[PDB]
C-alpha cells in the first residue's frame, strides 16, 4: 500500500499539534501542553486513489533536539511550521528547521507553512508585537523565504478557523507524489 | 564551544551557582514571570547563540536587562544547562534519580529523592536547588500556563538526561520517557527543603 510520510517540525508552541488535531477530527484542541511526540494517520483520496497519509508531530524545544531526528526515517515530505505571529519562530526557520531536515533527509521535500494566521487580527497580539517594535510576517515575506530556501511552496493557515488547514495538506501531498522520479528519491535515511 | 563540567562555572562558594544560571533566573524573574510559555517557547536561535559565545569565551555574563524577548533567556538558561559536560544530575546518579521517582509509593519515593540528591556534589545541589525554588514560582504563575507537568516535560531531557555521553536509539527513547517524572518529584520537594541550600555559609 500506498503510505505518505509527513513529519512536522517547528519552534514550540506555534500549533503543529493543533493543525494536525483540528484538520483529522475538525476540533481544536483547548490544552496547553508541549509535545514529546505523536503521530496520527488518515486515509486521503486524491485523483481517485486510496492513500494513507501518516502524520508525524513532534516537539520544537532545543531540548529535544537529539530525540527528533528520529521520527525522520522514512519521510516523504516536511511540514515547516512557523507562526505568522511570531518573528523568531519564523527566523528560527532559516537558523535552525531547514538547516536540521537537509542535514538529515536532503532528498526531501518540504514545504514552508504559517501557522495561526487568524491571530493576524488579534487586538491583544498586534499590541504585544508592536511593544517590542515589530509586526506579523506578511505572505511575502514568506514566499520569498520559501524561494531562498528552495521549499516546495509556503503555504499558511489557522488551526482555529481551518482556514487554509485542507490545503495545507493537500499541497504536501501534492510534493510527496506529483514529482516524475521515483517516490524512494525522496524518502529520508538514516545516516 | 562544548562547555565543560557545572562546576567549571561557579566563582562563589556559597551557594555553589554558576553567575550565568543566577543572572538568567534573575532577569526571568525581574520580567514579572507572567508571559505564558515560559521555557516552552524558544527565543530567536540567532540571538541564543550569540549571547552564548560572548559568555563561553572567559566566562564573562553579558547584560541581560536589555535583551527584550525574554524568552531567548529561557532558552539560554536550558542551553547552557544541557550542554554541560554531564548533567545537572550528573552521570552516576542517573538511574538513582530515575528509579527514586518511579517508587509508586509516594513517601518513600520522597524519601530516596533526598538520598540522592544528597549524594550530587555541592555545586549541582545548590544549582538545582536555586532551580527549583526558581520553577516553582514560575508553576505558580497562572498566567504562564506552565504546571509542573509541562515543565518536567522540558526541562527532563535537559538536567535529568542520559547516564552515558551517547546513548543508543533504543536506550534514548526509554531514558526521556522516565526522565519527567524524576523532575515532577523534585518540583513537589518543600521550599523549606531547596532553601536551606541557598543560606550563604
Ligand atoms: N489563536 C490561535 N491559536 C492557536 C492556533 N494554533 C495553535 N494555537 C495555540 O498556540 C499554542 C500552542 O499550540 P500547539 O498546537 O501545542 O503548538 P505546538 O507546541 O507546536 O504543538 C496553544 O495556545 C494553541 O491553542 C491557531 O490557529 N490560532
Ligand atoms: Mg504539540
Amino acid at each position: 500500500m500506498q503510505t505518505i510520510k509527513c513529519v512536522v517540525v517547528g519552534d514550540g508552541a506555534v500549533g503543529k499539534t493543533c493543525l494536525l488535531i483540528s484538520y483529522t477530527t475538525n476540533k481544536f484542541p483547548s490544552e496547553y501542553v508541549p509535545t514529546v511526540f505523536d503521530n496520527y494517520a488518515v486515509t486521503v483520496m486524491i485523483g481517485g486513489e486510496p492513500y494513507t497519509l501518516g502524520l508525524f508531530d513532534t516537539a520544537g524545544q532545543e531540548d529535544y533536539d537529539r530525540l527528533r531526528p528520529l521520527s525522520y526515517p522514512q519521510t516523504d515530505v516536511f511540514l515547516v511550521c512557523f507562526s505568522v505571529v511570531s518573528p523568531s519562530s519564523f527566523e528560527n526557520v532559516k537558523e535552525k528547521w531547514v538547516p536540521e531536515i537537509t542535514h538529515h533527509c536532503p532528498k526531501t521535500p518540504f514545504l514552508l507553512v504559517g501557522t495561526q494566521i487568524d491571530l493576524r487580527d488579534d487586538p491583544s497580539t498586534i499590541e504585544k508585537l508592536a511593544k517590542n517594535k515589530q509586526k506579523p510576517i506578511t505572505p511575502e515575506t514568506a514566499e520569498k523565504l520559501a524561494r531562498d530556501l528552495k521549499a516546495v511552496k509556503y503555504v499558511e493557515c489557522s488551526a482555529l478557523t481551518q482556514k487554509g488547514l485542507k490545503n495545507v495538506f493537500d499541497e504536501a501531498i501534492l510534493a510527496a507524489l506529483e514529482p516524475p522520479e521515483p517516490k524512494k528519491s525522496r524518502r529520508c535515511v538514516l545516516l | 564551544i562544548g562547555e565543560g563540567m557545572l562546576a567549571d562555572f561557579v566563582s562563589q562558594t556559597s551557594p555553589m551557582i554558576p553567575s550565568i544560571v543566577v543572572h538568567c533566573v534573575n532577569e526571568i524573574e525581574q520580567r514579572g514571570l507572567t508571559e505564558t510559555g515560559l521555557y516552552r517557547i524558544s527565543g530567536c536561535d540567532r540571538t541564543v547563540k550569540e549571547l552564548k559565545e560572548k559568555f563561553l569565551r572567559v566566562k564573562t555574563v553579558p547584560l541581560l536587562s536589555k535583551v527584550d524577548d525574554i524568552h531567548a533567556i529561557c532558552s539560554l538558561l536550558k542551553d547552557f544547562l544541557r550542554n554541560l559536560k554531564e548533567p545537572l544530575l550528573t552521570f552516576r546518579l542517573n538511574r538513582a534519580f530515575m528509579e527514586a521517582a518511579e517508587i509508586t509509593d509516594e513517601d518513600n519515593s520522597i524519601a530516596a529523592m533526598y538520598q540522592a540528591v544528597g549524594e550530587l556534589p555541592q555545586a549541582n545541589r545548590d544549582t538545582l536547588a536555586f532551580l527549583m525554588i526558581h520553577l516553582q514560582r514560575v508553576a505558580q504563575s497562572p498566567h504562564t500556563k506552565m504546571d509542573v507537568a509541562n515543565l518536567a516535560k522540558v526541562f527532563g531531557p535537559t538536567i535529568v538526561a542520559h547516564a552515558v555521553p551517547n546513548p543508543d536509539p533504543v536506550t534514548m527513547s526509554q531514558d526521556i520517557k522516565r526522565q519527567p517524572k524524576v523532575v515532577e518529584r523534585l518540583l513537589s520537594l518543600p521550599l523549606e527543603y531547596w532553601s536551606q541550600f541557598m543560606m550563604v555559609e
